[PDB]
């Protein structure tokens, strides 16, 4: 495992992209994390918030 | 039933038309929370409790 | 806007509010509305 630095930068970029993709599962205080649900079972006045 | 012994009936395995009962003006107050009344028809749910 | 409605239905005449008479006939748009003034005058009615 001589090439430590290179693998470090690869792992860091993959980790950043993976946590960015994972941040889509968060509710952030909403009623559901996915958008199509909070659009399919709410009125525009509250789907807005 | 009495309020303290509220009667609960499970509802499943049926096609349920909320639109017709909502259209009837017999019900004085119709408040749906977390779900929109108009789009109630489109949704599908595991089961209902009445 | 001038009209006369039953007092029970006066709550339905609001921005984004839902009611049979409200939704079907007259419903405020789901945005700014200036003001709504209601004084029930059922004595003059009927």
């Amino acid at each position: 495992s001589a090439l430590g630095k290179l693998q470090d930068v690869v792992n860091q970029n993959a980790q950043a992209l993976n946590t960015l993709v994972k941040q889509l599962s968060s509710n952030f205080g909403a009623i559901s994390s996915v958008l199509n649900d909070i659009l399919s079972r709410l009125d525009p006045p509250e789907a807005e918030v | 039933a009495s309020v303290y012994a509220w009667n609960r009936k499970r509802i499943s395995n049926c096609v349920a038309d909320y639109s017709v009962l909502y259209n009837s003006a017999s019900f004085s107050t119709f408040k749906c929370y977390g779900v929109s009344p108009t789009k109630l028809n489109d949704l599908c749910f595991t089961n209902v409790y009445a | 806007d001038s009209f006369v409605i039953r007092g029970d239905e006066v709550r339905q005449i609001a921005p984004g509010q839902t009611g049979k008479i409200a939704d079907y006939n007259y419903k405020l748009p789901d945005d700014f509305t200036g003001c709504v003034i209601a004084w029930n005058s059922n004595n003059l009615d009927s």
